[PDB]
C-alpha cells in the first residue's frame, strides 16, 4: 500500500520596497519548507 | 479580536493539478481574483483588528 500525497505547492507573496526606490526584491514561499524550492531548481 | 488567516488557491480548489479544468475556469473570468481578493482583505484585516 502506497500513500499517495500532492507535491509541495503554496502562496508566492512578492515583497518589494517601492518602485521609485528600487527593483530588488524578495520572495516567500507560504507555508514552504525550503528544502523543496531547491528540489524544484517559471 | 480575530480569527485564522484563510487563504484559498480558487484553481487548485476548483481545478486541482488539471490544466484542461483551469482553461475551462478561465472562461468564468474575474471570479477567482474577486474571492482571493476578499479572502485577502479579511486576512488583513485580522492584523489591523
Ligand atoms: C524543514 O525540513 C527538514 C527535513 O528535511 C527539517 O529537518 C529536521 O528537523 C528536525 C527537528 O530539528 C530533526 O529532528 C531532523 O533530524 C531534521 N532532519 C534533517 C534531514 O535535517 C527542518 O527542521 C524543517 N524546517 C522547519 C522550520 O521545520
Ligand atoms: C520618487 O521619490 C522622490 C523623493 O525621494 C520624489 O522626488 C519623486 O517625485 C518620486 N517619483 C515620482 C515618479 O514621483
Amino acid at each position: 500500500i502506497l500513500d499517495i500525497t500532492p507535491c509541495s505547492f503554496g502562496g508566492v507573496s512578492v515583497i518589494t520596497p517601492g518602485t521609485n526606490t528600487s527593483n530588488q526584491v524578495a520572495v516567500l514561499y507560504q507555508g514552504v519548507n525550503c528544502t523543496e524550492v531547491p528540489v524544484a531548481i517559471t | 479580536v480575530s480569527m485564522t488567516k484563510t487563504s484559498v488557491d480558487c484553481t487548485m480548489y476548483i481545478c486541482g493539478d488539471s490544466t484542461e479544468c483551469s482553461n475551462l475556469l478561465l472562461q468564468y473570468g474575474s471570479f477567482c481574483t474577486q474571492l482571493n481578493r476578499a479572502l485577502t482583505g479579511i486576512a488583513v484585516e485580522q492584523d489591523k483588528n
